[PDB]
DNA sequence: CCCTGTCTGGCGTTCGCGCGCCG
RNA sequence: GAGUCUGCGGCGCGCG
DNA sequence: ACGCCAGACAGGG
């Protein structure tokens, strides 16, 4: 199946919430630039025509791989709706 | 190879021409082959005299007398193939002689009037309506008589029913409800049953005492005494009961219609209807149906006997008057003829309608020709029946057998007048009398079922649609070789016995032997055995009789077997079954697959296109062979010569084989060695395996030809030209298009190549301001014309074999309007048995190919011979069809004994006899092995150990003797092939006949990205080259709904199907690798809203606070 | 005028796909 | 800097 | 054809 899906399922209060989180995460992953990640260095996402998955294969595949770690934070109202998209474009470069 | 046929029941008569019902029916239908002198005047001629003497007397001036002389039809406009090449309708011209009389001195005879072009029948039994061969399927229904059936809801007493066909013509019912009324219904509202008796002449006194001496129901008849005291007046009183507001005075006018000529029937005087009378109810009939017009005073020997048996059915046992509808001695079968004659007479009425109007239009006497006749009605009438009647379909010619079956399957649905579709649990069931008259299995599985079922083996329609079945006579304890095709009614009067009865010749052999009185199993004595069945085959249909051991297969699973055959695709290599039934020969021959020699003679020339034989009578004929023709279903039909140059030929010997015949034998699929064991997961429960070796030799290969066609339309924008000129990009794509415009023959066309080039105009009416700047920049002078060329649609193409082009000066073709010229492009391709395909044996095991294993490692026998296919065992326990396991055992024998066999239906081969042949095969198997130099394997002995420990071989006997014992069981030892290790435990193997099923365009898969959309609904749709989207159905909706698949559900309803703006942005986004925008309103809702707005209702969307919101972005606001 | 009963009037009746025909 | 127009209603049969 | 629901009107106090 998929990497630690049960680990992931236990991390959220409701099944369908994890789904929304991963999805919204995959969205930002692409929009503000694909380098908006929290665990790229040593062991990270990878494909094999070359090791090129390091750049842009599957968005959510990363989101899950990150949420599996304890770096990200998902809440009902964590950071004010509009101020987030502003600070995010200010710090992340790829366009 | 040798042939041994086991079952011995003396087949007293041959199977009737399978095509006999269609051929002969249409023969008697249109008696045109013999002069009008010849007496058989039914059908054409009958319908003619039925409406030819047009009598129109007074309303101004009349005394009109137009009468029929002789009907003659004879020179076909064009020929068969010409009618398939060109879209034509193969119909002969008919014009009979006609002469109109006058009340004044003069009788003008305008000899011919070609009104109506009626289709002809091909030598085989099918027609050619328009480009495609069609079939007229027979039908069933209640015949015309009078019967007495039990009352609807009330458990009380039963009611009578008088049934007169044609449609127009009353339908009487006699019911008594004693608190004060009796009910006789013509169209609907009841009056009395006596108000009618009194008109004809039956008074309350005489009527009541004679019909009611035995009963009491007579008290409802004398009830309304007030109307019963006046005779001839009740005639006018009844007329009053009908309701239009008509003249009270009409001497004997409407009493005539339900009297002698029209509504009642002109069915032969004597046995047509009078049969259902004399035996079932009432004794006499004066004049075909209740008919008379000699004194003005009518006679009805039918109206009192119906209520007389109602009084009799409801009171006691004059006999037991309960009629089992379904007894075939009651429901009749409508042959083609009848069905065409009816429409022909419906057209005749339509013509006679308009002609009567012209008897008054014509100034003076010169009014014979055009003044009385107009071909308009007849043409449309007949034409409509053969092109739009719900009964004509595509001839199922997967293999000639298929077509033959499709032709004899019995239907209920039809004119619409007879029986409809959501009414029929009693009709649908297989009645008793359906014996040897209707297959009980041929009923197709699916919604439309039971309503359709091919007839049986020896079944043959006698004179009037009563499928008579053959039954041999047996006088005393003596059985005869004499046979009587009997009516289903007559069958119940006798005590008949089965064919399985032991017989010494004419002598019955057992005192207590089986017989069936009337649909009831009965143990009768040889002395009472009045009649015996003819043979086991008659019980079933042609298509079913082709099943090996049909006796060991479950009726339901056998059905599939019969159906599967109808879907057998013609393989280049046609091989008859290793085990046949006995009708394979008869099939191809009565079907017109193979080409038989007429008379004895010698062969002169053996071409690949023709075999010119020389008969010994001093004559020689050139027999062309349909090289490669396009079947309606797209299968190949080639006649492969099988006779060498200069050869004395026997009368009736195959000179060329039909599309799927090996040697005069029906052949659909081939005989292959098969191991019946389980492999990894390849052969799943229904799924089955295949050996690469089968592809090596083209064992499962078939040919498919397609007829692509394109037309050069005439647009007001400019004629669409056909030319080698394909305006925009390369020469590489114009090679194959050698001939200016057309594609060269023998050219390999792959999907996406130009079959035909055509050039139409760019816009609707205006050029393009943006495309004008593009053209000018690189080269303004650009052929303004757009590229609209016929390309190979995705999927596949093969090599171009034939091409047809019809230009300006048309020979004798019918070019549609606007259509400047057409261009057909036949492409053929070789199809090799692959994974997707599906195969199945005659018994019922159906399955698809899961994996093509290399001969390298599939199961192989002690001797290097490897198995062809591996069938999963599990698919036979739950399913009941051991006949297959029985076919593989005898097949095993045939493999090493090099011989074919013929096991009849119930009488065929038996377990002992097979073990015997197997005993003979062991010597060929193991005997050669002993002499060749070697004995038994470590393997062969190891499997024996586990085998003795199992219970298959008597412990203590020699491996030589044990293997024999084990072989007799139908199983032999096999090595894995992948490890060389044996398969612990003996596994049966054998020669099983397996066929390949027709690959419809439902096989060739569909995957759609983006494409067309519907005009009114904005949902995705395909067709030609763009696949077309899948349906998501609410059931599936629910599926995603169950899951938290929100957006997934949205997507489906928006971005993927209806969101006009959505899909668009969607695409671009993805092209960009962007994140899809957020859904706009779905056109479906929009179209809904407006559709609802069409109706008074106003549906408006609202905001947070009940306030507008706009769905229609901005085109709703006005101006 | 009431309650009960009876015929009466309206709708529904798997799901998707192939092919071929026809105005 | 490509995009129009056709495939509809019904009928028949066949798959699972 | 059937089955089912819902209905509006007519008969017996
Ligand atoms: N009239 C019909 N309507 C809908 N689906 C039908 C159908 N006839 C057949 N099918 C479907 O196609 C399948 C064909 O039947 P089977 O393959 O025999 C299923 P099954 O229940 O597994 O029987 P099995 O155990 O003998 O294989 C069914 O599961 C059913 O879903």
């Amino acid at each position: 199946a998929e990497p630690g899906i049960d680990k992931l399922f236990g991390m959220v209060d409701s099944k369908y919430r994890l789904t929304v989180v991963v999805a919204k995460r995959a969205q930002q992953l692409l929009r503000h630039g694909f380098k908006n990640t929290v665990l790229e260095p040593e062991e990270r996402p990878k494909m094999q025509t070359l090791e090129g998955l390091f750049d842009d294969p599957n968005a959510v595949t990363w989101a899950m791989k990150e949420l599996l770690t304890g770096r990200l934070v998902f809440g009902e109202n964590l950071v004010p709706e509009d101020r987030l998209q502003k600070e995010m474009e200010r710090l992340y470069p790829v366009e | 190879m040798e042939i041994k046929r086991f079952g011995r029941i003396r087949e007293v008569i041959p199977l009737p021409p399978l095509t006999e019902i269609q051929v002969e029916s249409y023969r008697r239908a249109l008696q045109a082959d013999v002069p009008p002198e010849k007496r058989e005047n039914v059908g054409i001629q009958a319908a003619f005299r039925e409406t030819f003497p047009i009598e129109e007397e007074d309303k101004g001036k009349g005394g009109l007398v137009l009468d029929f002389l002789e009907y003659r039809l004879g020179e076909p406009p064009f020929p068969q193939d010409e009618c398939r090449e060109k879209d034509l309708t193969y119909q002969a011209p008919l014009y009979a002689r006609l002469q109109l009389i006058h009340k004044d001195t003069g009788l003008i005879k305008e000899d011919e009037v070609f009104l109506g072009h009626i289709p002809l029948m091909t030598e085989d039994g099918s027609f050619i309506i328009n480009g495609a061969d069609r079939v007229i399927v027979s039908q069933i229904h209640r015949s015309p008589g009078v019967y007495f059936t039990p009352d609807p809801a009330r458990p009380g007493r039963y009611i009578a029913s008088i049934i007169p066909l044609p449609k127009r013509g009353p339908w009487i019912d006699l019911e008594v409800e004693p608190n004060g009324v009796v009910s006789m219904k013509v169209n609907k509202r009841k009056f009395p049953l006596v108000l009618l008796l009194r008109v004809l002449g039956y008074d309350q006194e005489t009527l009541a005492r004679e019909l009611g001496a035995y009963g009491e129901l007579v008290q409802g008849l004398m009830d309304e005494s007030v109307f019963a005291m006046r005779p001839e007046e009740a005639l006018i009183r009844l007329f009053t009961l009908l309701r239009p507001g008509d003249p009270p005075k009409r001497d004997k006018a409407v009493a005539y219609v339900y009297g002698l000529i029209a509504d009642p029937r002109r069915y032969d005087l004597g046995e047509a209807g009078r049969y259902k009378a004399e035996e079932k109810l009432g004794i006499r009939l004066s004049g075909r149906t209740l008919a008379r017009f000699e004194d003005g005073e009518f006679k009805d020997e039918v109206f009192l006997p119906t209520l007389r048996y109602l009084f009799a059915l409801t009171a006691g046992v004059p006999g037991h008057e309960v009629d089992d509808i379904d007894h075939l001695g009651n429901r009749r079968i409508r042959t083609v003829g009848e069905l065409m004659t009816d429409q022909f007479r419906v057209g005749l009425a339509r013509l006679a309608r308009g002609v009567r109007e012209r008897m008054l239009m014509g100034s003076e006497d010169s009014l014979t020709p055009a003044k009385l006749v107009n071909s308009r009605p007849l043409e449309a009438a007949i034409r409509e029946f053969f092109s739009r009647s719900q009964l004509s379909q595509f001839k199922d010619e997967t293999n000639p057998l298929s077509s033959l079956r499709h032709k004899r399957r019995i239907s209920a649905l039809g004119p619409g007048g007879l029986t409809r579709e959501r009414a029929g649990f009693d009709v649908r069931d297989v009645h008793r009398t359906h014996y040897g008259r209707i297959c009980p299995v041929e009923t197709p599985e699916g919604a439309n079922i039971g309503l359709i079922t091919s007839l049986a083996a020896y079944a043959r329609v006698d004179e009037l649609g009563f499928i008579r079945t053959p039954y041999r006579r047996v006088v005393g304890g003596v059985v005869t070789d004499e046979v009587v095709y009997m009516t289903a009614t007559e069958e119940d009067r006798y005590t008949i016995a089965q064919a399985n009865t032991p017989l010494e010749g004419n002598r019955i052999a057992a005192e207590r032997v089986v017989a069936r009185r009337k649909g009831e199993p009965v143990i009768v004595s040889p002395e009472e055995v009045e009649f015996m069945d003819v043979s086991p085959k008659q019980v079933f249909s042609v298509n079913t009789n082709l099943i090996p051991f049909l006796e060991h297969d479950d009726a339901n699973r056998a059905l599939m077997g019969s159906n599967m055959q109808t879907q057998a695709v013609p393989l280049i290599r046609a091989q008859a079954p290793v085990v046949m039934t006995g009708l394979e020969e008869r099939v191809v021959r009565d079907s017109l697959a193979a080409l038989y020699a007429e008379e004895d003679g010698e062969v002169a020339k053996v071409d690949g296109n023709r075999i010119v034989v020389r008969y010994e009578d001093g004559r020689l004929v050139e027999y062309p062979l349909r090289r490669f023709y396009r079947s309606n279903q797209g299968t190949a039909l080639d006649q492969r010569p099988r006779v060498v140059v200069g050869q004395r030929v026997r009368k009736g010997d195959l000179l060329a084989d039909g599309p799927a015949s090996e040697n005069g034998f029906l052949a659909l699929g081939q005989n292959v060695l098969v191991a019946i064991m389980p492999f990894d997961g390849y052969n799943f429960e229904d799924a089955i395996v295949i050996s690469e070796e089968l592809l090596k030799r083209d064992f499962y290969t078939s040919i498919h030809i397609e007829r692509y066609e394109i037309e050069a339309r005439d647009t007001k924008l400019g004629p669409e030209r056909i030319t080698r000129d394909i305006p925009h990009l390369s020469e590489a794509a114009l090679r194959d298009l050698d001939e200016e415009g057309v594609v060269r023959i023998g050219a390999e066309v792959k999907p996406g190549d130009i079959l035909v080039g055509r050039t139409s105009f760019k816009g609707e009416s205006e050029p393009t301001p943006e495309e004008r700047l593009l053209r000018s920049i690189f080269g303004e002078k650009a052929r303004d014309v757009k590229d609209t060329s016929l390309r190979v649609p995705p999927g596949e193409g093969g090599i171009v074999v034939r091409t047809v082009r019809l230009r300006r000066g048309d020979p004798g073709v019918e070019l549609k309007p606007g259509v400047r010229e057409v261009v057909r492009v036949y492409v053929a391709q070789k199809r090799k048995l692959q994974v997707g395909d599906k195969l199945a044996n005659r018994h019922g095991n159906k399955g698809v190919v899961a994996k093509i294993l290399p001969v390298e490692d599939m199961p192989h026998l002690p001797d290097g011979t490897p198995v062809d296919v591996i069938l999963n065992p599990l698919g036979v326990p739950s399913r009941m069809n051991l006949g297959q396991i029985l076919e593989t055992h005898l097949g095993l024998a045939g493999y090493f004994l090099g011989q074919r066999y013929i096991s009849p239906i119930f009488d065929g081969a038996k377990e002992p006899e097979i073990k015997e042949l197997l005993a003979q095969a062991f010597e060929v198997y193991f005997g050669k092995r002993k002499g060749e130099g070697f004995g038994v394997d470590k393997r062969e002995v190891e499997v024996l150990r586990r085998a003795e420990k199992l219970g298959l071989v008597t412990p203590g006997k020699t491996p030589e003797e044990q293997l024999k014992e084990l072989f007799l069981q139908g199983k032999v030892v096999l090595y894995d092939g992948r490890t060389g290790e044996p398969i612990e435990g003996p596994i049966v193997v054998g020669q099983m006949f397996i066929m390949k099923l027709y690959h419809m365009v439902e096989d060739k898969m569909h995957a759609r990205s983006t494409g067309p959309y519907s005009l009114i609904t904005q949902q995705p749709l395909g067709g030609k080259a763009q696949f077309g989207g899948q349906r998501f159905g609410e059931m599936e909706v629910w599926a995603l709904e169950a899951y938290g698949a929100a957006h997934t559900l949205q997507e489906m309803l928006t971005l993927k199907s209806d969101d006009i703006e959505g899909r668009n942005a969607a695409y671009e986004a993805i092209i960009k690798g962007e994140d899809v925008p957020e859904p706009s309103v779905p056109e479906s809702f929009r179209v809904l809203v407006k559709e609802l707005q069409a109706l008074a209702l106003d549906v408006q969307t609202l905001d947070e606070k009940d306030n507008p919101v706009d769905i229609f972005e901005g085109l709703a606001s006005k101006r």
